[PDB]
RNA sequence: UAGUCGGGUGAUUAGCCAGACUCUAACUUAUUGAACGUAUU
């Protein structure tokens, strides 16, 4: 009833406060309000509260990240459990051990959050009934259970994605209601008063395809705020969308002359700084409008070159960083530094196309640019592991057949260690 | 006619009338939605008054075997005993069952009857059709072969307790040998031990035993399998276990009660919240008696006497 | 029949109400399946009607004689 | 049989490959570490290497019908980032397997890993100097014998 | 260091003070029904 919701909400419960707000809103001239000023204000303060720590980084009061993942009869795993870290998790192992499977399952889980942020009752991606169920499972169904943390007021957001095998009489349902509830909170609060939204991104192997500026009538409007969720978990970040958005920003900045300062210029500067700081070779990026097709140019090792003349490795990493920066900037308009917004980013084979020299600093640059993003990353390199703490690593035993219950960290501290030692141990 | 004759003897009604009532009896349920504490709703199907009386008479007439590890729906046993079974312990393996009450079909009930290790009442084949009408709920009107136990019916608790008598017996036997204590509040298995690294092998045993006994009908909820130790929060079916191996309501609930008492001290508490606080303090006196004494010291005995029971 | 759409990020979703049209078309289809009946013809002819002929014509025989091919690309404009 | 032997002997995980009839349609199934997954269930590391080896073997088989072993035929094969999607364990045997399956093919590859370089002779390596603006006019071999050396030595020198 | 436990203060679900713990590891839940506590009785 009403009073139980009031007791929970005044104790800090976000779901109860949102329930009270929606109910009281329903009565437009009745009990309650528009910003219920008690319940809507508490919900928005829960979402928006934060403080700048001693290092100058804004930290949300109630962080959002994925706590646990359980995989039941999913691909090669009979029953697997993971305990991902809040800040960085690195999954390692041999080929065909299931790291890409784990990232794929997490992305399928996050697609429901994205879909219900975009639309009320929207449907996210679902497990495949042809390839995701374990081939030699007896039950003939698979589960992907997850638990999300959104502060002390919402400590558990369980979501389970299930699919029965093809040609099975008994079908298994998915428990996606709590994710819909959390995304409903986000979307409804955002409608009444703009709030910073989380960023969910997946960067699979499907990226690193050639890039030609073939995207003119691309249908969708790149300035529109909710375009930052379009194809954001497909695997290949939309770099063409970033190019269109960057050209739009440049046009709005060069055609212009609450404080008579254009926010497009601020967004463009933030994205430029992020791209220059993360990518090692790229020093400065701009848009050229003479030679009157729009072109994006970067400074590679002191030489001004076009965006399609980049190498495979300076273009894939640039695409990843640019897409992430664009989505973070668009989804965090109220933040002084939009890259300090929260969210979950999955990167598969972060060392892809990268020289060993670049592998020594990719993780540090990514974590410095995006300090509140929960990175879940897989890698095949001791060099990347030498820059990562031991507690962040989840290793697969070299003699696993998929019947392991819990993934663990190595017994050897990897941060600051020599590459030969990390390779051997 | 065995069962119907006994029901007529207890209920003081004619056998023919009771037999006529137990034809569409599984359809005699009124289903309603109760609010969840955070968000959503819970669907509860409660039988009509006549079916409720029939179920109560039936469960009083026939006593099914129950295990001593079951702390739910048992006389003299409740939440405090379930929590105190693991009060002195260090590691624990709270687990849950997947749609426990709705997964108990008449087939499961009849199967568990015939393989019980303890005494079971003898049922004639004539009354086995009437037993299903008495006990089970039929949730779809067009499908007549879908019969499930409904939480909210008087008979369902004891039927569900009996349906896991063999599961409880086997789990307790296999679990006490490794120095692990086991309880079950009818949907929520609790394991604890002072020996490290022995609870990690329990969920596999639970899964294989469930497959052996109930087949695919009953299964664990893998999203609700929680490990915990003294490094983290420890609570069993609503009661927090302290690091001092004593039962407690938790710091947050005890500060909430303190706030309520302070509000009542200055007359800022209305009638409904006053009744809620008297109820919560009765519950606190049941679970943690020392909290009542501490509140007597903090808020004086006179104020507590005025709020709580006086006679 | 109502065809509704809502912008991305709106607190409430706007959905269609195509149920009565679906019911009428279900009546048409079911009655036709049981016993042949006359069916309505819905067509749209846009400016794209003015397109050059292509003379040699795909000999994709087998689908032009089926009755329900009269609904194929019937609202495309050309 | 020639293509099967080529595929199984180069891809470390593939043990056997065959065509099975499932629901009438024909599909290809492989054996990964004793399990019988299909092609689209392969990982990005095994599938890419399998596709490379299978394509090369098919091309040799079609183009060399007069040989008892069609894989021992002439040709020039260019591979960009040979270690792509490959674990360091597989990088220690990606050159030996390829050069034993295709003995007479001139392989011109590029790499980003020292584990691959540890299995390659020093004379076969052309290195770009770190301080190179493009005016240089010769790609030179290293001044250390990379074959059979430590990972740290190859990574540093 | 976190995180957890919770004795005290606190117009009191917040803030603070003292103390303690750490199996890779809580996430506080559900009625009118069942049992438990309490009150009428
Ligand atoms: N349905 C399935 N049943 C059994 N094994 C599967 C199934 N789907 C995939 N696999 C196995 O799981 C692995 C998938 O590889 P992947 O998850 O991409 O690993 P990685 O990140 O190490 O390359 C392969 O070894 C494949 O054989």
């Amino acid at each position: 009833m009403t009073k139980q919701y009031e007791r929970k909400a005044k104790g800090g419960n976000l779901l109860s406060a949102f329930e009270l707000y929606q109910r009281n809103s329903d009565k437009a001239p009745g009990l309650g309000e528009m910003l219920v000023g008690e319940w809507f204000e508490m919900c928005r303060d829960y979402i928006q509260d934060g403080h700048v720590d001693e290092s100058g980084i804004f930290r949300p009061d109630n962080a959002f990240y994925l706590r646990r993942l359980t995989l039941k009869d999913f691909r090669r795993f009979s029953l697997l459990e993971i305990k991902l870290e809040e800040d960085l998790t690195v999954i390692i192992g041999n080929n065909g051990k299931g790291k890409t499977s784990i990232l794929y399952a997490i992305a399928k889980t996050l697609s429901w959050f994205v879909a219900n942020i975009l639309k009320e009752g929207g449907s996210g991606q679902r497990l495949s009934e042809m390839t995701d169920i374990k081939n030699d499972a007896e039950d003939r169904y698979s589960d992907v259970s997850s638990t999300f943390f959104f502060g002390k007021g919402l400590k558990s957001v369980p979501i389970r994605l299930s699919r029965s095998a093809l040609g099975t009489a008994e079908r298994r349902d998915s428990e996606v209601k709590p994710a819909k509830d959390l995304a409903d909170i986000w979307r409804v609060i955002n409608e009444v008063n703009t709030i910073n939204l989380p960023t969910f991104a997946l960067y699979n192997v499907e990226r690193s395809q050639p890039f030609n500026r073939n995207i003119k009538d691309n249908t969708g409007r790149r300035e529109e705020r909710f375009d930052a969720y379009s194809q954001t978990l497909g695997g290949a970040g939309r770099f063409d969308h970033f190019v269109e958005w960057y050209i739009y920003l440049h046009k709005r900045t060069v055609s212009d002359i609450s404080s008579r300062v254009l926010t497009e210029s601020v967004q463009k500067s933030i994205v430029e700084k992020a791209i220059c700081s993360v990518v090692p070779s790229i020093s400065n990026i701009w848009v050229e409008m003479i030679t009157g097709s729009d072109l994006v140019k970067v400074t590679n090792d002191g030489h001004d070159v076009t965006i399609d003349q980049l190498s495979d490795g300076q273009r894939v990493f640039l695409s990843l960083v640019a897409d992430l920066a664009r989505r973070m900037v668009m989804l965090n308009p109220l933040l002084e530094n939009p890259l300090e917004g929260r969210g979950i980013v999955l990167i598969d084979q972060i060392e892809l196309h990268l020289h060993p020299k670049w592998q020594q600093e990719v993780i540090l640059n990514l974590r410095s640019a995006f300090p509140n993003i929960q990175f879940i990353i897989t890698t095949h390199s001791p060099i990347v592991l030498s820059t990562i703490e031991k507690r962040c690593i989840r290793e697969f035993e070299p003699n696993d057949d998929g019947d392991q219950s819990f993934l663990d960290s190595p017994d050897m501290q990897t941060k600051g260690s020599e590459n030969a030692q990390i390779l051997e141990q | 006619m065995s069962v119907i004759r006994g029901l007529a003897a207890v209920l003081r009604q004619s056998d023919s009338d009771i037999s006529a009532f137990l034809v569409t009896a599984p359809r005699k349920y009124k289903v309603y939605k109760i609010p969840k504490r955070t968000t959503g709703f819970r669907v509860i199907a409660q039988p009509a008054k006549g079916l409720k009386d029939i179920q109560r008479a039936f469960v009083q007439l026939y006593s099914l075997p129950v295990h001593d590890a079951s702390m739910a729906y048992m006389k003299g046993k409740g939440i405090r005993d379930n929590a105190a079974a693991h009060a002195g312990n260090q590691y624990l393996l709270k687990a849950d069952l997947e749609d426990f009450f709705n997964s108990i079909t008449p087939a499961i009930f009849w199967r568990c009857i015939e393989m019980s290790s303890a005494q079971t009442p003898q049922f004639e084949p004539q009354d086995k059709l009437f037993i299903e009408k008495i006990l089970f709920w039929q949730p779809i009107k067009r499908r007549k072969t879908k019969l499930i136990l409904s939480v909210g019916a008087p008979s369902s608790p004891v039927i569900s307790n009996f349906c896991m008598y063999e599961f409880d017996n086997r789990i307790h036997a296999a679990c006490k040998k490794v120095e692990i204590t086991y309880t079950r509040y009818a949907d929520d298995l609790t394991f604890s031990s002072n020996i490290p690294d022995v609870l990690k092998a329990v969920p596999s045993t639970l899964e294989v035993l469930l497959k052996d006994l109930f087949g695919s009908a009953l299964r664990l909820n893998h999203s609700k399998t929680v490990f915990s130790s003294k490094a983290h929060n420890r609570h069993v079916t609503g009661i927090t276990i302290n690091n001092e191996e004593t039962l407690s309501l938790g710091r947050d609930r005890k500060r909430f009660i303190k706030h309520l008492i302070n509000q009542y001290k200055y007359g800022l508490l209305d009638n409904e919240d006053k009744a809620y606080l008297i109820g919560l303090l009765a519950f606190a006196s049941h679970i943690e008696p020392s909290f009542i004494t501490r509140m007597n010291e903090k808020y004086s005995l006179e104020l507590m006497e005025r709020l709580r029971g006086q006679r």
